[PDB]
RNA sequence: GAGAUGGGCGAGCGCCGUUCCGAAGGGACGGGCGAUGGCCUCCGUUGCCCUCAGCCGAUCGAAAGGGAGUCGGGUUCAGA
RNA sequence: UGAGGCGGGGGGGCGAGGGCUCUCGCUUCUGGCGCCAAGCGCCCGGCGCCGGGCGCGACCCGCUCCGGGGACAGU
């Protein structure tokens, strides 16, 4: 399918397409709360590799953790 | 005839003269925490230099050809849970006493058959939240010689099937009468997307300033250019 | 080994301010539409005494132009203001004592007080008993103003920040010699526990 | 009388039959009558002298 | 659609009622403060009898979680008299003593015999 | 003064802070609508639509602060 | 600050040589008053009779709530 096409993209974080899109969500999450729920995985290829099955009962939470 | 008791009483809303009436205030509303986040994300899609591999998703197909293509796609809709049920009762009744070409929803169905070159036209949604799930596909069908068109909105594209959203829909084969209906479309589509591949690569997106700043920078471009014009004579 | 007295004051909880009988935040009126473009008229209702401030306070009362309601502020009084005196507020206002206006519309050398150091922060500068600030020089380009401060330190600041005209009342308070230790005790008992100082 | 007792005593014990009765002292009520009329009269004197200004200009 | 105030008030959403598929508890719990549990026993005190002739009242030992209204109905429906007032107090030993002033067209001196105390 | 929520921080029990990065009112006024009762009179009650709202921060904190309203006589071995 | 009128482009009055440059869109003697649209035009509903609405009044356009720093404070 297309997941392998997404797989080698996410390994290109220094590229301009990723360097942009990473800084958008990083800006976007930084205006949100410290602990909240996301409706769907923003990184779906890494989800199913870790065992995420898109069905009722799978809930994900996107949080921010202090650097350092 | 007229009652002379009716006196005209205008109100001078001068500075410190009369109370202000209930005019509009939509531009100064303290918007909620989620809406204020929701709007300036469209600003950041105009401020920064958007890279051209995702800038190509504001370069979308027009109004009137989206009508015909969905009219062309209002004929190959998938069998529902009923149209499967009314398919299976039809095959099981012939057990006691070939498929038409239908579409393919989802990228996992599409990206396989483009590699097998089985597709004849690809329909694309432009406003997926992880844009990375689509970004490879326009640059892929160029290398596969498959015509692709982008459509604004995934929901109106999501109603070809009876689901919410659909990212990608494929036209793999058609009926016999529906051959000249697409052969003119590809001739009108590949002259926007595939043969004009090189010109999309050098066209970055965004890089727009503000209407309170382009009012500022240009006003000094107007005051400087009105100086140097009369310096000659 | 022990914590020094000067170190304990940053913790508070004894040395915190005695804010019981204090009236309130002695601020300017906030910026708005009327004060930005034209002027607005006010009424000084009364002059109250804030404990812990050797400068007096005045209850100016306004009439809001958006909702039918009567607004009251706490301006730092200028010496010469009397009750029932129409004090004006805005940029289009004139130049007399007790009349706040942005600096850039004023001429040079003007004695003012209760000054802001940023546009719209309701005043910070020169608001003790009997001090003032003087407008040294404007700059019509980029809207800047050099202003003197009551320490002798000249300051560059913007043109939109504003100030009432005239000195703060109660000038020359420190000319009176406190003679017995109780008057100083009764002075600092309205501010904080800091008076008996041990060398 | 104490303010909670004001529920008991009737209307006539709690005001005086007058404009601003019970809320303002009459000595400064007539001074509000004198003030309110003179200002509106002087305000008319504003309009009349502004009626000659743009005819000659 | 013009906003009058710059502060955006949360819209007043519709709310449903509690329409449960099943009750959380099985049966209505029986009230353990019925007419008999409230009245434990009257007194036999040499100071209680003097209270009866003079004041025309009745003394009792009432359950501690009861109120004056419940005492007034308990005497009214078990010994079938009417009450003028009920004055409670909590004894040092813990239970609640209640003086029960009956309706003045009755004599409690007789009604002490139907409840037995003499 | 004390102390929840939002938020922030914290490995963590938790701590921070009390109007501060918050959709913080579950309120009514009349109007229209739809309905219900007792002489479904008229009024009472519920639901929807339209219209209205400055509150200021959940809460706790005084048996000497604030706080409407009771006194005389007589009565018990001991209570007024 | 209860995020109440920010910036352009338009409408008129003050002015010298029919637009252009622009000030300006109205409030100052006085311890009063000011919210809950007059007015005006135009639709609709009902037995000349009562009751509703749209748009002016109260320009239009916009993308950053106004402001001030600024790739430096700061972490």
């Amino acid at each position: 399918g297309a997941y392998k096409y997404i797989q080698e993209l996410w390994r290109k974080k220094q590229s301009d397409v990723m360097r942009f899109l990473l800084r958008v969500r990083c800006w976007q999450y930084r205006q949100l709360s410290a602990l909240h729920r996301a409706p769907r995985p923003t990184r779906p290829d890494k989800a199913r590799r870790l065992g995420y099955k898109a069905k009722q009962g799978y809930v994900i939470y996107r949080i921010r953790v202090r650097r350092g | 005839v007229v009652n002379p008791l009716f006196e005209k009483r205008p109100k001078n809303f001068g500075i410190g003269q009369d109370i202000q009436p209930k005019r509009d205030l939509t531009r100064f509303v303290k918007w909620p925490r989620y809406i204020r986040l929701q709007r300036q994300r469209a600003i950041l899609y105009k401020r920064l230099k958007v890279p051209p591999a995702i800038n190509q998703f504001t370069q979308v197909l027009d109004r009137q050809t989206a009508t015909q293509l969905l009219k062309l796609a209002h004929k190959y809709r998938p069998e529902t849970k009923q149209e499967k049920k009314q398919r299976l009762l039809a095959r099981a009744e012939k057990k006691a006493a070939k498929r038409p070409p239908v579409l393919r929803a989802g990228v996992n169905t599409v990206t396989t058959l483009v590699e097998n070159k089985k597709a004849q036209l690809v329909v694309i949604a432009h406003d997926v939240d992880p844009i990375e799930l689509v970004v490879f596909l326009p640059a892929l069908c160029r290398k596969m010689g498959v015509p692709y068109c982008i459509l604004k909105g995934k929901a109106r594209l999501g109603r070809l099937v009876h689901r919410k959203t659909c990212t990608t829909v494929a036209f793999t084969q058609v009926n016999s009468e529906d051959k000249g209906a697409l052969a003119k479309l590809v001739e009108a589509i590949r002259t926007n997307y595939n043969d004009r591949y090189d010109e999309i690569r050098r066209h970055w997106g965004g890089n727009v300033l503000g209407p309170k700043s382009v009012a500022r920078i240009a006003k000094l471009e107007k005051a400087k250019a009105k100086e140097l014009a009369t310096k000659l004579g | 080994g022990r914590v020094i007295r000067g170190q304990r004051k940053g913790a508070g909880s004894v040395f915190r301010a005695h804010v019981k009988h204090r009236k309130g935040a002695a601020r300017l009126r906030a910026v708005d539409f009327a004060e930005r473009h034209g002027y607005i008229k006010g009424i000084v209702k009364d002059i109250i005494h804030d404990p812990g401030r050797g400068a007096p306070l005045a209850k100016v009362v306004f009439r809001d132009p958006y909702r039918f309601k009567k607004r009251t502020e706490l301006f730092i009084a200028a010496e010469g203001i009397h009750t029932g005196q129409f004090v004006y507020c805005g940029k289009k206002a004139q130049l007399n004592i007790g009349n706040v206006l942005p600096v850039g519309t004023m001429p040079e050398g003007t004695i003012v007080c209760c000054l802001e150091e940023k546009p719209g922060d309701r005043g910070k500068l020169a608001r003790a008993s009997g001090n003032y600030a003087t407008v040294i020089s404007h700059n019509p380009e980029t809207k800047k103003t050099r202003v003197k401060l009551p320490s002798g330190s000249k300051k560059v600041i913007s043109s939109a920040n504003r100030a009432v005209v005239g000195v703060v009342a109660g000038g020359g308070r420190i000319d009176k010699p406190i003679l017995k230790a109780g008057r100083a005790y009764h002075k600092y008992k309205a501010k904080r526990n800091c008076w008996p100082r041990v060398r | 009388v104490r303010p909670k007792v004001l529920m008991r005593l009737s209307k006539t014990k709690k005001h005086v039959s007058r404009a601003y009765g019970g809320s303002m002292c009459a000595k400064c009520v007539r001074d509000r009558i004198k003030r309110a009329f003179l200002i509106e009269e002087q305000k008319i004197v504003v309009k009349v002298l502004k009626a000659q200004a743009q005819s000659q200009k | 659609k013009i906003r009058t105030s710059p502060t955006f008030r949360r819209p007043k959403t519709l709310r449903l009622r509690r329409q449960p598929k099943y009750p959380r508890k099985s049966a209505p719990r029986r009230n353990k403060l019925d007419h008999y549990a409230i009245i434990k026993f009257p007194l036999t005190t040499e100071s209680a009898m003097k209270k009866i002739e003079d004041n025309n009242t009745l003394v009792f030992i009432v359950d501690v979680k009861a109120n004056k209204h419940q005492i007034k109905q308990a005497v009214k429906k078990l010994y079938d008299i009417d009450v003028a007032k009920v004055n409670t107090l909590i004894r040092p030993d813990g239970e609640k003593k209640a003086y029960v002033r009956l309706a003045p067209d009755y004599d409690a001196l007789d009604v002490a015999n139907k409840i037995g105390i003499i």
